């Protein structure tokens, strides 16, 4: 069966690194094998190959940021194993008056086994932008 | 849209939404209603659509103000009340 | 079945934002179900997940645009409904003497429909570099 | 049959601009019909549509290094033919001290024959991070 | 190669392409043909590929130039010649 | 890790991975082992894994460092030693 999502973001009181998302706007869940468990993860049921993605855009600054680029990480909790980073991507913080944008875009092609989750996490969430479709994430299957 | 979620003692979310135009960039002012004077003013990207408050006074009805800027061109100023709790 | 594409960029004389393409150098076209129309769009002919995606290439200096970033846009026209975004990506003007060179990649699962239309557009196409390999658009159904 | 890779960065002595990567980590090899030879490039062994992609990360310096921004290009060998270039993105350096950190991303469709061999190069080697999760290469067939 | 498409009264694309080198930045430098004097010269993007020129006089012969260098090395001057219409 | 591979009359290729901790700054630091003074010190993110030496001394017994910063808080410092070639 075709197995694909893709959910769009969504800010909160958290403080914790972990984005939230969220089953709006042009979101994508194809059948019940793909879940968005608790706004932060996209587990799945099925073994097998994915192309994982997620594309974070933010607003930072040099001055008041402190000496330490932008990272996004994209992780992976295997059931009955630690954590694992898949992908990362780090961006300086821009010179620019208020805040500088600047977008990351994550994607690869990894093997999920069944009960896996797959989640999006960067260093200051506060600086996320949250527009529509400046922030989103997802997944299909191979 | 110009909502406010989690409310707390504190502390409170502001949130909106892209849909007033082709803006840029915004001031999020907000400050005690109706006690004349000191007020709070923050510099945001139209598109960034989230702002945590933090350091608010308990027990206190406080008032959001959302203006915009394109160049010299200025949005319809969007308002919002909302009052901290207690404990 | 299988239903992809990939088009390369082309230059115009033409102001408005929506960037131009061609079906040449390495371009896909599948088969006639999905169509490169007018330039500016990939129309589908069945309905569907594909995952769309879109490279932009830039030159940009601060001093001489205005106070605002480079918004690269991939976007949808469906049959019978209102134009939609799907995805965005936001990138501040560089310091850099005569311009700044960045890449922006946008790339999602989205559902079209029959007759459905993407296509990219840019806040200053004049910014936009266009030499081989630099700036494309493409689509491929799951 | 499934075929799709992707294989993690690997740092080496090579002032060569072909980057090195390496089945190692969370890589990936389907099966025999994807290969990754000398370390330098996935060559295929079945005719057909590939969505092939890359991640750079790195750190540079706008006063250490020349008046010239970091490209990074997915490049084409086939058989019995000049190589191609396909993908290609550009960034100028940074401003930042010591360095400032950045990632390109390139992804599309394109058309592999048999025995044909895709590549990732850069300008300057010596500023790819090589951190977990940075740096990576793969592809998957339609 | 070195195109020069849509000319009109007051305007004209230019275009190139990557086959010279691995060349960095360039001149795209243009005036009156035969009318000596006046140049306006245009820093460019080796692998831009294009420019778009305006506030040309009309029914006038142009004529265009790109060099592009590395470093201290220079490339073959690739000239081309235009003439706008007229209304 | 703190690995020395591909020692030759001249160079060596030096990496590492990143496994201590959250930290972002680092100061590879070499010099020739036992011969009290002259240190080279190398500004490098702690993501970026590798730096390539030049410019040693053949047949000589250098010596490498590593401490990461992240803000005060500083690693433990992470040694190797190494010998170059002749020839
Ligand atoms: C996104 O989430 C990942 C996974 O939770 C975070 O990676 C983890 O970061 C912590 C804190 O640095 C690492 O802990 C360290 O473990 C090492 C080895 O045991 C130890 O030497 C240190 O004292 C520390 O306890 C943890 O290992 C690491 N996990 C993995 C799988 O790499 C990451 O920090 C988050 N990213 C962002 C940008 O917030
Ligand atoms: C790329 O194309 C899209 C789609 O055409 C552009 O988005 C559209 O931008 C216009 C101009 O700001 C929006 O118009 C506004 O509509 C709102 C709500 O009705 C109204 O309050 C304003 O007065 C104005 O008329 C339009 O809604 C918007 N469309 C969507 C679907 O969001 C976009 O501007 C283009 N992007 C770039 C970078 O050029
Ligand atoms: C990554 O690898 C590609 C492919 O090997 C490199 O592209 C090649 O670059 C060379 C050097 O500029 C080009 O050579 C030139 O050929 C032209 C036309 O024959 C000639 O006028 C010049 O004198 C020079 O010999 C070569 O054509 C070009 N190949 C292709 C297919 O475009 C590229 O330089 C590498 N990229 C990086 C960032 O290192």
């Amino acid at each position: 069966p075709q197995i694909a999502a893709h959910v769009i973001s969504e800010a909160s009181s958290k403080t914790t690194s972990v984005l939230q998302w969220a089953e709006k706007g042009y979101y994508t869940m194809s059948n019940n094998l793909v879940t968005l468990e608790n706004g932060k993860q996209l587990t799945v049921k099925r073994q097998g190959l994915y192309y994982i993605y997620a594309q974070v855009t933010f607003c930072s600054n040099r001055e008041a940021s402190s000496q330490a680029p932008f990272i996004a990480s994209l992780c992976l909790k295997s059931p009955g194993r630690f954590e694992r980073i898949l992908l990362r991507a780090a961006n300086t913080h821009s010179s620019a008056k208020p805040c500088g944008q600047q977008s990351i875009h994550l994607g690869g092609v990894f093997e999920l086994q069944p009960g896996a989750s797959v989640f999006v996490n960067v260093t200051d969430p506060s600086q996320v932008s949250h527009g529509t479709g400046f922030t989103s994430f997802g997944l299909l299957k191979l | 849209a110009i909502e406010v979620k989690d409310v707390t003692d504190t502390t409170a979310l502001i949130t909106w939404s892209d849909d007033f135009g082709e803006y840029v960039w915004c001031e999020l002012t907000y400050g005690i209603k109706d006690v004349p004077g000191d007020r709070t003013t923050i510099d945001l990207w139209y598109h960034h659509a989230h702002y945590s408050i933090g350091n608010l006074k308990p027990d206190t009805e406080y008032e959001v103000s959302l203006i915009c800027r394109r160049g010299d061109m200025s949005s319809n100023p969007a308002k919002e009340t909302f009052t901290t709790g207690l404990v």
